[PDB]
């Protein structure tokens, strides 16, 4: 009730590992769209 | 539309207008948390990027577990015998955190719930 | 698209034209400042209603008694109409008189009595389109 | 873990970086204070949470009339939103407002209209955190 | 045309000029480097200047691998068993940096391949 | 690496810098000392360029 909210990712260190390097630079991973783009990044969003 | 609407022009224009001034009003941010971690069993096959987050409160946690769905395909030593060779292989599913407690882990493995059975009729001589 | 709402916004209107790159001089960097102004509509759309307004009210004029500095004394005081150049005056203000500064210069098409060249240039008042922001933590700061 | 009891506390938030060390003179040792102050999640929170607030606020001034010292009367007033700058304020107020002073410079993107340069620098509160105590027994010791 | 247009001559007459002065636009050059060296396990019969260069970036480099197309046959010592003349003989494909690991060079090499197999095999008791 | 990420550029970009000005970071030096010296009953084949320095000290003396 006081503008608190969370949120579940499931992720295994691992599969951070992966896609980490699996992507060419941070910008472009899937996390940071979760965290950045898809939050702190978007015009009427919120930021973790 | 925020505009606020107005009569067409007359001799007398009558109109309300709220005394803010300039101040600039502002939006509260919320404080949000993301939680990252191995909730499942096992990992899934979706990519990082597609697979979605869920949000939690007090009021639908045990619903997001029932969600997510739960499940611990697991092998553990076979002690209800004398045999070292003897393993145990079960199949555990969660709906809620209740589903952790020893009640119902003997109902979900026969080898256990059988013996609370016994126990029942034992108990009713 | 706002997220999560009805609303949307266009937060630049940039024409399809390329800016300028120029020298890292003084002079160059005034060059590239005037060229970016051209190249942005919200500040081309200023200098369009002024070039309509010039056409219709000086086709008016034509057959007056105009001498070089009769021109330049009365194009002043017309430019003056759309300028606010106080120390600072409101958003509102700024919007209906949109011109900062204007300078007007007039000279005589030798050869050719009755004909001049006019040039205009104005200084519009600038819109907010991006900053960049550096924070730190300090002991012993000057007290605000 | 507090013994005895069911209780527990963390006595500091230290992040993972290592305290730079500087030399041994007034500027020096003014370097250390700010670094340190960075290398803690106490105060890393305090800009975090103004980092977010601008990146939101700011989005929707843009495109408004604002020439270099607009921005800076009007970032100042509303820092002063978390500012107190009092003798004494308890520490409910301080909690709230976390800071203590704020300082802010707006500079001019040099041959790009309407784009800025921001600096802004703040000084929180400081948290207790550790101290050395001398005792000694006195004879003539003046009264209190 | 980069001339820019205007309308045939009135009485009065209208032009938007840009105040750039006398001043040269000029062009930023980039930082171009070329990377030169034996990056096929194999010399090529197309004369040097009539094979071609490859723009190489992050958003594209294991593309680049793909299309390049990397081949290695070599022979190294058979060490699967007790035989000092014994040899194997490998062709090794690669498309990005991936198949340079371990598990792609057991795939590619059906001596291991098979034994990796027998590895399963055996953990699955 | 040391040299700080940031975002890739937008309308606003905010950055954390921390106020160190141009003052120059520098690190403490120990006081090593060596000794040296026969601490063994004879003399090791080993050239002295070959053999070894060890570390001492309170915690693993014994040792």
């Amino acid at each position: 009730r006081e503008n608190n909210k969370v949120e579940i990712l499931h992720v295994t260190k691992d599969e951070l590992l992966e896609d980490f390097e699996f992507a060419p630079e941070t910008a472009q991973s899937g996390l940071y769209k979760h965290v950045y783009s898809a939050g702190y990044g978007q015009f009427g969003g919120e930021p973790v | 539309s925020k505009e606020g609407s107005v009569a067409p022009k007359e001799r007398i224009n009558i109109k309300y207008i709220p005394a803010t001034g300039d101040a600039q009003a502002e939006v509260e941010l919320p404080l949000k948390t993301l939680v990252v971690g191995d909730f499942k069993g096992h990992a899934e096959q979706t990519p990082l990027e597609e697979r979605a987050t869920v949000t939690v409160d007090k009021n639908n946690f045990e619903a997001v577990m029932r969600e997510s769905e739960l499940k611990i395909t697991a092998t553990v030593k076979n002690k209800l015998t004398d045999d070292e060779n003897a393993e145990l292989p079960v199949e555990l599913n969660f709906k809620s955190l209740a589903d952790f407690a020893p009640d119902a882990v003997a109902s979900q493995v026969p080898e256990l719930k059988k013996l609370i059975e016994l126990r029942e009729a034992l108990v009713a001589l | 698209m706002r997220k999560g709402s009805d609303n949307a916004a266009f937060f630049s209107a940039n024409s399809i034209q390329k800016p300028k790159v120029f020298p890292n001089t003084k002079e160059g960097k005034e060059a590239e400042t005037n060229y970016k102004l051209g190249t942005q509509l919200p500040y081309m759309m200023i200098i369009n209603r002024l070039a309509h307004y010039v056409k219709v009210l000086q086709r008016e004029q034509i057959g007056a008694w105009k001498e070089r500095q009769d021109l330049e004394r009365e194009l002043n005081s017309w430019i003056k109409q759309y300028v606010a150049d106080q120390e600072n005056p409101p958003a509102d203000v700024r919007s209906r008189r949109p011109l900062r500064a204007a300078r007007i210069e007039v000279m005589d098409v030798e050869g050719n009595p009755g004909w001049y060249q006019v040039s205009l240039s104005v200084r519009p008042h600038f819109k907010y389109m991006g900053a960049n922001f550096e924070l730190s933590l300090v002991g012993r700061l000057d007290q605000a």
